[PDB]
């Protein structure tokens, strides 16, 4: 029963990594394909703290520009956002500011996450060093992995805190419902068998 | 920029939130990650890595088996134990398992082939053991 909404833009160059991190949280998946999000994908998530759950609906906007659509028309009304560059390409870093540029264009001072993505890469080419944007606009800045999820939940707890005005809000375990004894449907049950067959025979990603 | 300004906030009350496990005693608790079954593209998919936990309540025995994600708390596998599931290894992996279950993770009941995989194979062992003591006392 979510107490309040927020729309969160998600924003970036193209590649580093916003679909994946989205999904990540959506299904708890780590999808390594690269395909390119044509215009915006509209994805809710649901967070449980202490004042309640919060819902911010993720506005996944497309970072190439031959398939950027609206490009800044996604963000009317946007309560918050996240830009997101990746480490090991200089050039992602170089257009942050052309983001932060369109974002404060529509939405004026609106709290905005920095995330540097794929720090799980050894050969990183953004040193911590040479990330000071956020310093020259008060952002506030994370270094994030969507493969080993180091900090990927960050984003959204500082982001909650400053649009609920709370510094000590937390995320806490959503309650687990005791689920009902469910009889399998037996018209699927042949669907089943053969899926679980050929589970067996993939292995699992890593 | 700096200095003073106006911004947009929503104030909330605090709330006390429920896990759901009160009433429940924890028969297993490790560390694992847990994969889901996708047959639209014939994949195991990562669903989450925390505590996979079985749980039994006190008072009328019931047996489920209960996962958290790491950071967000989130559910990722919320499940009743039955007498028709069969825990098998995992053949082309190692240090997993493999079964199938109505689950409630999302909020709704949907059929899922699941694999579980834990650090040691020592840990998957006792897991096995656990889930199908409780199997043998329904
Ligand atoms: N090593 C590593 N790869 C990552 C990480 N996050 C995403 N990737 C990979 O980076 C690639 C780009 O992913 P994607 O999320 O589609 O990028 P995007 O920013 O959404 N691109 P677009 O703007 O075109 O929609 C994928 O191959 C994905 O697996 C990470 O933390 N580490
Ligand atoms: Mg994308």
């Amino acid at each position: 029963e979510p107490q309040v909404q927020f729309k969160l833009v998600l924003v970036g160059d193209g590649g580093t990594g916003k679909t994946t991190f989205v999904k990540r949280h959506l299904t708890g998946e780590f999808e390594k394909k690269y395909v390119a999000t044509l215009g915006v994908e509209v994805h809710p998530l649901v967070f449980h703290t202490n004042r309640g759950p919060i819902k911010f609906n993720v506005w996944d906007t497309a970072g190439q520009e031959k398939f950027g659509g609206l490009r800044d028309g996604y963000y009317i009304q946007a309560q918050c956002a996240i830009i997101m560059f990746d480490v090991t390409s200089r050039v992602t870093y170089k257009n942050v500011p052309n983001w932060h540029r369109d974002l404060v264009r529509v939405c004026e001072n609106i709290p905005i996450v920095l995330c540097g993505n794929k720090v799980d890469i050894k050969d990183r080419k953004v040193k911590a060093k040479s990330i000071v944007f956020h310093r020259k606009k008060n952002l506030q800045y994370y270094d994030i992995s969507a493969k080993s999820n180091y900090n990927f939940e960050k984003p959204f707890l500082w982001l909650a805190r400053k649009l609920i005005g709370d510094p000590n809000l937390e995320f806490v375990a959503m309650p687990a419902l005791a689920p009902p004894e469910v009889v399998m449907d037996p018209a699927l049950a042949a669907q089943y068998e053969h899926d679980l067959e050929v589970a067996q025979t993939t292995a699992l990603p890593d | 920029g700096p200095g003073s300004h106006f911004e947009p906030i929503v104030s909330l009350p605090e709330v006390e939130v429920k896990s759901g496990e009160e009433d429940e005693e924890i028969l297993f608790k490790e560390r694992a990650k847990l994969y889901r079954w996708d047959r639209d593209v014939s994949q195991w998919k990562e669903r989450g890595v925390g505590d996979i936990k079985i749980l039994q309540n006190y008072d009328n025995k019931q047996v489920r088996i209960l996962m958290r994600r790491d950071q967000v708390f989130k559910v990722c596998a919320n499940h009743v134990i039955t007498k028709t599931m069969e825990l098998k290894p995992l053949n082309v992996s190692n240090n997993a398992l493999v079964w199938t279950a109505s689950d409630y993770a999302d909020g709704e009941a949907k059929v899922e082939q699941l694999a579980v995989r834990f650090k040691t194979k020592e840990v998957a062992d006792c897991f096995k053991k656990t889930f199908e003591e409780c199997q043998q006392n329904l």
